[PDB]
RNA sequence: CCCGCAGAAGAAGCACCGGCUAACUCCGGCCAGCAGCCCGGUAAUACGGAGGGUGCAAGCGUUAAUCGGAAUUACUGGGCGUAAAGCGCACGCAGGCGGUUUGUUAAGUCAGAUGUGAAAUCCCCGGGCUCAACCUGGGAACUGCAUCUGAUACUGGCAAG
RNA sequence: AUGUUUUUUUUUUUGAUUUGGUGAGAGG
DNA sequence: CCCTGTCTGGCGTCCTCTCACCCCTA
DNA sequence: TAGGCGGTAGCGTGCGCCAGACAGGG
């Protein structure tokens, strides 16, 4: 739930390179962040450090 | 002069979410966004070069809710102007009054914003502008007039926007219900998925 | 990282005592979105195998091209057998103005902005070859400076 | 032009879906029919109807006509052994082109200026009709012609080699 | 000596290593 | 201010194995 | 399908040492 304790737009995506909206599942044409949920399609290891 | 039919059908045909519905409810719930419209939806063969260009053009067109002659007009204008053509065309499309409104968050959809514009709700620099295709110019303030200020649909649109990401090239006030179009947007500020260069090529046949 | 486009596929026949044996030719081209480009022309009894071969061949014998940022460095002509090709550098935003096989090779090459006409034959195979030739012969400013014993600013 | 009234109210069709060419299925016998070029003889994505789609939209199609694509008369920009294309062979007037050096001229050529090249149209920056079309201020352009003043590498003229 | 003498049936493509705690039992 | 009592904070072996249990009531 | 003694009070009660600060008595 946005934006409670477990979040997605504070702490990052749950899955690897898969945003919460569903826009992007790539890593070749990466770097670009999401617009719907605004979740930077990156890695889930970043939920261990944010 | 407008597309009055099903909206999600267009989205399905394009493949992507075109934001033709407000965004309270997710698109996947409302429709089979992956599957193309009609009896022969599940079948999906690789398109042609011309065809992909055409689809891209359609996507953009559908996003903004313009019709073909008008786009051709926009494109020729962009070509005339200095600088990158596709970028120019995108800027032109953005400058449309109804799109501007939608970005503000006074219309849930772009269609809603267009309707507002038509119904003498919006003012540009304190003068009521009715044309959705009206190209808004830098440092132009654009506001809701006092009559239309009481509408519930406006505040709902504003809330939806607040959920949505805010554009940098604008500055809007939710209490005053007026926003300043500070500058014409940069290509970076816009969505990356749009392949302007295909559009350009399409008309450079 | 490499992108690959099958330009064309064509059925070709061989007459034998029994009848006609059919086969398929696949013309593909591959590139890394930078200078480097390579075409392959494969043949097999079935289509997918032939395109696989085309990809394999293209992947080897690639060729480098000196790109000024998104476009070319100067107008260049290239020919092969019937297909005679003109292509001209163009301003950012214009896109690839080119027809058919030629287009494809340009895209994989990572040129984004060209004005380009194929005179003469438009036989995909020959025209792509001609394109490749025009791209190869095209030299850069630094290259010409080196050739001529000068600095880049001298040449401008 | 502005204000007030009511109520989704009065307001969407045309072409196409074999490939070129975006869009596919079912039902009806080389007939009936289609067709721009390249289907139909009983499982037609090509005829007709339906459903579904695609593209345009107060328009949509067809026909006619022009340029384009056509580098398919090729100045830019094609060719001629076999694809169309070398006169059967020569001489030779007109015509076209013309080794090398110096001098001179300044016709061609180039540079600058002046005069003109109507306005409108086109293009650039602006302004005004709510926007646009439209109207409109200023510029640029009108690639030219004529003159005057220079330059003299090249081409030409004249004079000597 | 002779053959333009019965015209007819098949183009392109979807997924490989996975999972927690507090307490009573119990081997040195 | 100089003791002297009270108070509340710290700490109290290692490794392994097994088992149950992990809201019901309004 | 939805929330933190359960009650018109009282539950706690079987470790022990050391130590250092906070304060009581004089």
């Amino acid at each position: 739930e946005r934006d409670g304790l477990f979040c997605a737009r504070i702490f990052g995506p749950v899955k690897d390179y898969e945003c919460l909206c569903g826009k992007y599942k790539r890593l070749k044409h990466r770097g670009v962040i999401c617009e719907k949920c605004g979740v930077e399609v990156t890695q889930t290891k970043v939920r261990r450090e944010r | 002069a407008r597309y009055l039919g099903p909206k999600l059908k267009l989205s399905r045909r394009e493949g992507t979410d075109l934001f033709l519905k407000s965004g309270v409810r997710a698109i996947d719930t409302k429709c089979k966004i992956e599957q193309a419209p009609g009896q022969h939806g599940a079948r999906k063969p690789r398109l042609s070069d011309y065809g992909v260009q055409l689809r891209e053009k359609q996507k953009v067109r559908r996003i903004y809710g313009v019709l073909e002659r008008q786009f051709r007009n926009y494109y020729k204008e962009a070509a005339r102007l200095k600088g990158n053509t596709g970028e120019n065309l995108l800027a032109l499309l953005e400058g449309r009054l109804d799109n501007v409104v939608y970005r503000m968050g006074f219309g849930a959809t772009r269609a809603e914003a267009r309707q507002l514009v038509s119904h003498k709700a919006i003012m540009v620099n304190g003068r009521v502008v009715n044309i959705a295709s009206y190209q808004v110019s830098p440092n132009d303030v654009v506001s809701i007039r006092e009559k239309a200020k009481k509408q519930s649909r406006v505040k709902a649109a504003l809330e939806l926007a607040e959920q949505r990401e805010k554009p940098t090239w604008l500055e809007v006030d939710a209490g005053k219900m007026e926003g300043t179009f500070k500058r014409k947007p940069e290509r970076s500020d816009l969505s990356a998925d749009i392949n302007e260069h295909l559009i350009v090529e399409l008309y450079s046949k | 990282e490499l992108q690959e486009k099958l330009i064309a596929v064509n059925r070709v026949s061989k007459t034998v005592k029994g009848g006609r044996i059919f086969s398929f030719t696949a013309l593909t081209v591959v590139g890394d979105g930078n200078g480097r480009v390579g075409f392959g022309y494969g043949k097999a009894r079935e289509v997918p195998a032939a395109i696989q071969k085309a990809m394999e061949k293209a992947r080897r014998n690639m060729i480098n091209v000196a790109l000024n940022n998104g476009t070319l460095q100067h107008p260049v002509k290239g020919v092969h057998t019937g297909s005679r090709v003109f292509m001209q550098p163009a301003s950012e935003g214009t896109g690839i103005i080119a027809g058919g096989a030629m287009r494809a090779v340009l895209e994989v090459a990572g040129v984004h902005n060209v004005l380009a006409k194929a005179y003469g034959s438009t036989n995909p195979i020959n025209v792509v070859r001609a394109t490749i030739d025009g791209l190869e012969n095209m030299n850069s400013p630094e290259m010409v400076a080196a050739k001529r014993g000068k600095s880049v600013e001298e040449i401008l």
